[PDB]
């Protein structure tokens, strides 16, 4: 049995009790707490718990200010000695060992609190500076080099090589002749997945806690979601006018069957995103509708678009299976998460009462941090495909839209579905081919 | 028995995602968790018939405007919510409205249109207006209090009665 | 999918962290900066079996005993790190080896011997004396080099077949 400070002394002393510290149903889950009971456990010194700092430090906000922590984990820091010897190993180390590794991973990751309130950056370091001992001298030291090196401002390895860039009757350096029939299937999915991938990565989780995406500064909080939620759109759109635009039945046909194998492609690499803005094409309005189009596509390509858009079926189930399943790198479907970050958000209560006493409803944090680690998960493993800066270039300045508003443009290719393959019973036109190379894909099978 | 597809639209902000979990949730238990299997499933007993409520929410993912045409296809009925408090979101159903009727390819889709009350900001749309509205179109018009847990009920209930009366 | 609670332990500067780093984002971090403890987490596919690894990378030979002890409690498999060019290092091995044995209280706790660095010529220790000091605790010898990538995988998905076997 070990003797802890006085209460009186030190406030994160107070015994455990129904009353400031509820617990999940393999060390403890919190489900709810008191800001106090909450710091004693982010820095606990019976067990360890990284998680649990990762959760605090991308939730806190919610429930605490960041001028606030600071105080509370310095005074968590400076704990009074009532043996002694054991008390120092057992109690006073770990936990002032585990508030500097708050304090060195709040600087190193959620550094934005800083850089938004310079008199916390000013409290901070005074801290560090002020943490004497030859010991903690370890950490005090690197904890000040990552501060200095945040305020004044990633090599890749592979286990192999990546696979030689694709072509087809575009040449290298010629990107005014690029198009989705002239470049090679293969690349362009290739290309694509690099494009997505990295968009997908630079995501951080203060785009996404809070639901601020949702709210009306979305445009200033989650720059990179946004950033990356519209590429998705318009790549899904520019498939759309692609097709819609192509009036020739037998060229038509053509094209669809090339997006239906750059979506093969996609599949192969795992990402998911790309499958579904193929998937959201094909079941756009102006699309789906093209029967004498789709008539003409060959029974395999019908069979992998199906089993693409089976994927999003009852509710994701088959989506979610698989992402579980596969072997990263891959680019999950963003929209998912969005969903249900904001429903837990929603659906559950910011604090629980027991004896009239308000406890920061944790479980509720911890739920949400489930999602952003997930995501964060996906994040780290990058992709080993070599990028084309030309046809990489071709993707980033696709403009489906031009300068029109969505609802005309939106309109104009459902009109344009109907111009090139009308109502019932009116009769189906002949219209002039468009392309003038050859349209026979050069299929998915990498060469090597 | 019958299963009944409903998917809520509508702007972002205007609570839609209340409107399902008021309505599925447990409203007894401390937490709620949306990934788990079928929290979007519900048997309940509307005029005696008992079915099963298949809700489609898609809170949050309003950004995606190109997936719209997919997930509104799914579905046999629709809740076109806007927030009372906020004018430009009751002015997007029409919009909302002609998508559904597009994709569905049909000028009778079983819909409801839901006046949702977010906040205590002040009302900016006046139920007369609403009910106007919804009188043009032909559908009914319910109010809710998603929060207050008022109308959620009725809004999701009128709407199987008008999938049945169709 | 199953999950594996890795936990890599030995002294510090050896490559514990680096290797992790490798091994989660193909990112060779050159800087020194002292892990107190840190967790990641990693699903990747090993003999065609779909994984989660959770692995903790702890600090090393900071005379912290008390805390060492509460990183092995959890961890069902530990990557033994030395660096080939630090004897000191190869030397601690057993005093690792016998703490987890320790602490689990068990004869034959998956693990590991890795010896990291062997992209530098300077090496101190022979690739024959640790691979019998791996004999002789029946374990199998990985040499590692987290900076060119050499031998990683191998270290980590080997630890992972030898729990899944045990
Ligand atoms: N050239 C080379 N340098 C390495 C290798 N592994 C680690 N290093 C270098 O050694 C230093 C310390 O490596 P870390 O991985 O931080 O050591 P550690 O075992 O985590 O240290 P503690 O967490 O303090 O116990 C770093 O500066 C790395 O760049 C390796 O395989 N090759
Ligand atoms: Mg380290």
């Amino acid at each position: 049995q070990m003797r802890l400070p006085s209460a009186d002394v030190y406030r994160f002393a107070e015994p455990d009790s129904e009353e400031n510290i509820i617990f999940e149903e393999g060390i403890p889950i919190i489900k709810a707490g008191t800001v106090i009971k909450l710091i004693e456990r982010l820095t606990y010194h019976m067990y360890a718990d990284p998680n649990f700092v990762r959760t605090f430090l991308t939730t806190y906000r919610s429930f605490c200010k960041p001028q606030e922590l600071l105080s509370l984990i310095i005074e968590r820091f400076e704990i009074p000695e009532p043996e002694l010897k054991r008390f120092r190993k057992e109690y006073i180390q770990p936990v002032q060992l585990r508030v500097l590794n708050v304090c060195r991973h709040w600087v190193e990751h959620h550094f934005y609190d800083f850089e938004r309130d310079a008199y916390l950056l000013q409290r901070m370091e005074e801290f560090i500076g002020t943490v004497r001992g030859k010991a903690m001298k370890k950490w005090v030291e690197s904890i000040t080099k990552i501060i200095q090196r945040k305020k004044i401002a990633h090599n890749i390895t592979f286990q192999s090589s990546p696979p030689t860039v694709e072509w087809h009757i575009s040449r290298p350096g010629h990107i005014e002749t690029f198009d989705l029939l002239t470049l090679h299937p293969i690349e362009i999915a290739r290309q694509l997945t690099l494009l997505e991938s990295d968009l997908y990565r630079a995501v951080q989780p203060s785009e996404l806690v809070g639901s601020v995406w949702t709210k009306e500064d979305k445009e200033i909080n989650s720059p990179n979601l946004l950033k990356m939620i519209r590429h998705t759109t318009n790549l899904t759109l520019w498939f759309e006018k692609c097709i819609v635009e192509t009036e020739n039945l037998e060229e038509r046909v053509a094209v669809v069957s090339r997006i239906i194998e750059i979506l093969q492609v996609f599949q192969e690499l795992n990402n998911f995103n790309g499958v579904l803005e193929v998937v959201s094409a094909m079941n756009s309005s102006p699309v789906y509708r093209l029967d004498h189009t789709f008539e003409q596509i060959p029974s395999r390509q019908k069979k992998i678009l199906e089993e693409a858009h089976e994927l999003s079926e009852d509710h994701y189930k088959k989506y979610l299976a698989k992402l579980r399943s596969i072997n990263p790198p891959c680019v999950p479907f963003f929209g998912i998460y969005l969903t249900n970050i904001l429903k837990t958000e929603e659906g559950n209560p910011e604090v629980l009462k027991r004896h009239g006493k308000e406890l920061i409803n944790f479980s509720k944090r911890r739920k949400v941090a489930e999602i952003t680690g997930e995501i964060q998960q996906y994040q780290n493993q990058p992709y080993c495909l070599r990028v084309e800066s030309d046809i990489k270039r071709f993707f980033e300045n696709l403009n489906p839209m031009g300068n029109s508003m969505e609802k005309e443009f939106t309109d104009y290719l459902f009109n344009k579905s109907l111009e090139i393959e009308p109502r019932n019973p009116k009769p189906l036109p002949r219209f002039p081919k468009k392309y003038s190379y050859p349209l026979k894909s050069p299929g998915v099978r990498p060469s090597n | 028995m019958t299963e009944y597809k409903l998917v809520v639209v509508g702007a972002g902000g205007v609570g839609k995602s209340a409107l399902t979990i008021q309505l599925i949730q447990n409203h007894f238990v401390d937490e709620y968790d949306p990934t788990i299997e079928d929290s979007y499933r519900k048997q309940v007993v509307i005029d005696g018939e008992t079915c099963l409520l298949d809700i489609l929410d898609t809170g949050g993912q309003e950004e995606y405007s190109a997936m719209r045409d997919q997930y509104m296809r799914t579905g046999e009925g629709f809740l076109c919510v806007f927030a009372i408090n906020n004018t430009k979101s009751f002015e997007d159903i029409h919009q909302y409205r002609e998508q559904i009727k597009r994709v569905k390819d049909s000028d009778d889709v079983p819909m409801v249109l839901v006046g949702n009350k977010c906040d205590l900001a002040a009302r900016t749309v006046e139920s007369r207006q609403a009910q106007d509205l919804a009188r043009s179109y032909g559908i009914p018009y319910i109010e809710t209090s998603a929060k207050t847990r008022q109308g959620v009920e009725d809004a999701f209930y009128t709407l199987v009665r008008e999938i049945r009366q169709h």
